[PDB]
């Protein structure tokens, strides 16, 4: 098998309203090599099958989908909002942010904590997460390396944004 | 260490379609995450 340089993480969190926002967030799975990868995506439904109100994520080394971690804490993420894009296109998006994920692409991969996608109501989201904010260049490199990657449209935008809750 | 073709090419060799743990696929069942007839 083909070993990736990274332990990665599938989660998926269903929206219900008696669970606590943290506890919506299901620990599905993880892998180290690519052939394990596409096993596990083979076999799952795609964002445009998964219930609204519901996320994917992907994150490496055990880091947690949430603000409390500490690999998230003082980071940021990139957000793309996507408006009616076809389910085909929305789809094929995110296995195109997985691959650069487990691929390693970016040249600050160390950044990189994960991804995730929002299925919402009239607007989906797809955001990569990153260690830390105050890092321009690393942002910046993995910014640039998106839209060059997944071929974005001009309608869509690609915008940073802090977890932390300060301006 | 892996580009967008090399993964993609990787997608469906025999490794690649091997199916999920039966643990794994009762889990991925019970999220009514499980591919449709898969």
């Amino acid at each position: 098998k083909h070993p990736l340089m990274n332990v990665w993480t599938l989660w998926y969190l269903e929206n219900d309203r008696s669970k606590s926002w943290e506890d919506m967030q299901n620990e599905i799975t993880s892998f180290d090599t690519v052939e394990d990868f596409w096993s596990l995506y083979n076999h799952i439904k795609p964002p445009s099958e998964i219930k609204l109100g519901s996320d994917y994520s992907l994150f490496k080394k055990n880091i947690r989908p949430m603000w409390e971690d500490a690999a998230n804490k003082q980071g940021g993420r990139w957000v793309i909002t996507l408006n009616k894009s076809s389910k085909t296109d929305l789809d094929n998006l995110w296995l195109d942010v997985l691959l650069c994920l487990i691929g390693e692409a970016f040249d600050h991969s160390d950044q990189i904590c994960g991804a995730v996608i929002n299925i919402r109501g009239k607007s989906n989201k797809i955001s990569i997460w990153t260690a830390d904010g105050n890092n321009e260049e690393a942002a910046l490199e993995i910014g640039h390396k998106l839209r060059d990657a997944l071929r974005l449209g001009r309608n869509n935008s690609l915008q940073y944004q802090l977890h932390k809750d300060t301006m | 260490r892996y580009s967008k073709v090399d993964l993609l090419a990787l997608r469906y060799s025999p490794l690649s379609q091997t199916p999920p743990g039966i643990e794994l696929e009762g889990r991925l069942r019970r999220m009514n995450i499980w591919r449709t007839g898969s």
